[PDB]
């Protein structure tokens, strides 16, 4: 976290800096999207944060 | 003439304090440029096929 990485979450490849979010996903959600229709938050599949 | 000028400047302060829409020409420029930057962001959501 807090470093620039080439992430891949469940095939969602991308370049970004990860950070601990306060966005409250309801149980059924795994990705959150921006106004530009791009993912700006994700649930980690091993640690459910 | 001095009292009339001083009283007429008093109405400029009162008008600009009272009515919301006085600077409509300038806010409409800020609104047009912001609406264009928002339309340009929303267009990243288009599939184009």
């Amino acid at each position: 976290k807090n470093k620039c990485v080439n992430f891949n979450f469940n095939g969602l490849t991308g370049t970004g800096v990860l950070t601990e979010s306060n966005k409250k996903f309801l149980p059924f959600q795994q990705f959150g999207r921006d106004i530009a229709d791009t993912t700006d938050a994700v649930r980690d599949p091993q640690t459910l944060e | 003439i001095a009292n009339q000028f001083n009283s007429a400047i008093g109405k400029i302060q009162d008008s600009l304090s009272s009515t919301a829409s006085a600077l409509g020409k300038l806010q409409d420029v800020v609104n047009q440029n912001a609406q264009a930057l928002n339309t340009l962001v929303k267009q990243l959501s288009s599939n184009f096929g």
